């Protein structure tokens, strides 16, 4: 039975070579972002389209929290920005809105931003796109940004409640049983569709799950490969690092973005 | 078919 260590010989020696990541909420975290007063009647309601459609304001609030500026990608985000730079990342899924994987420097191409991204928005009514900059002034300025044609609420392209993923999402028919080792960070993937993506690797492929605690479909239903790193999230990637040689590297990157 |  696979341990930590095996897991990095397979990456250090590269055997393992198209790595698929899946990404959630306790990746950010520890950027300061919590997980799960804002004038809503229930949580869920910041993403539901006919709340929406009747207060925006919440949404705009919460949009103006997370545009470029308020957080920065943490050792997690850059640890994967290793695995991009050393030719290892085949795909990461992210469940996250917060846009850091693509600040670590993380190619778009690279990304499946499985519930959406701020960096570009959408007329709720005649469908144009528009630059995400195009709103900006209008977020950060408490206004919400209307249609220069037909004067619709313009959204940002999160996903919401109800709403197909986006297109990109596709890629999973072939990324998936392209993998050879998929990697699960900070999240559970407790919901579907990304419960049964985690099952669409070959059972030749290591599960590796960095995480507070063994849940989701790791614990439900393992496999014979599969390694559990558990307790805190950046404590896991730094013993991953560390078992891989690459504390210099990360030193480096880390220091190269962020100043120190 | 996949949906939020
Ligand atoms: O919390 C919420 C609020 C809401 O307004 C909608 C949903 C889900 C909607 C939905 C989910 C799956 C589907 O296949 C579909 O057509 C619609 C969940
Ligand atoms: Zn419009």
């Amino acid at each position: 039975k696979l341990s930590l260590q095996d897991v990095a010989e397979l990456i250090r020696a590269r055997a393992c070579q198209r790595v698929v990541v899946m990404v959630g909420a306790g990746i950010s975290t520890p950027s300061g972002i919590p997980d799960f007063q804002y004038d809503l009647p229930y949580p869920e309601a910041i993403f539901e389209l006919p709340f929406f459609f009747h207060n925006p304001k919440p949404f705009f609030t919460l949009a103006k929290e997370l545009y470029p500026g308020n957080y920065k990608p943490n050792v997690t985000h850059y640890f994967l920005r290793l695995l991009h730079d050393k030719g290892l990342l085949l795909r990461l899924y992210t469940q996250n809105i917060d846009g850091l994987e693509r600040v670590s420097g993380i190619p778009a191409s690279k990304l499946v931003e499985a519930h959406g991204t701020f960096a570009s928005a959408t007329c709720t009514v005649c469908q144009r796109p528009f630059p995400g900059e195009d709103i900006r002034a209008d977020v950060m300025a408490d206004r919400v940004p209307r249609c220069p044609v037909c004067t619709g609420v313009v959204k940002p392209d999160i996903v919401f409640f109800g709403e197909p993923l986006p297109q990109r999402f596709l890629l999973h028919v072939v990324d998936f049983p392209m993998a050879d080792l998929l990697l699960i960070l900070g999240t559970s993937l407790e919901v579907e569709p990304f419960a049964s993506l985690t099952e669409a690797v070959r059972s030749s492929v290591p599960r590796l799950l960095i995480n507070r605690d063994l849940v989701g479909p790791l614990a439900w239903h393992p496999r014979s490969r599969d390694v559990a790193q558990l307790g805190d999230v950046v404590h896991g990637v730094e013993s991953l690092v560390e078992l891989l040689g690459w504390t210099e590297e990360m030193r480096d990157l880390v220091q190269r973005e962020t100043g120190k | 078919r996949h949906k939020k």
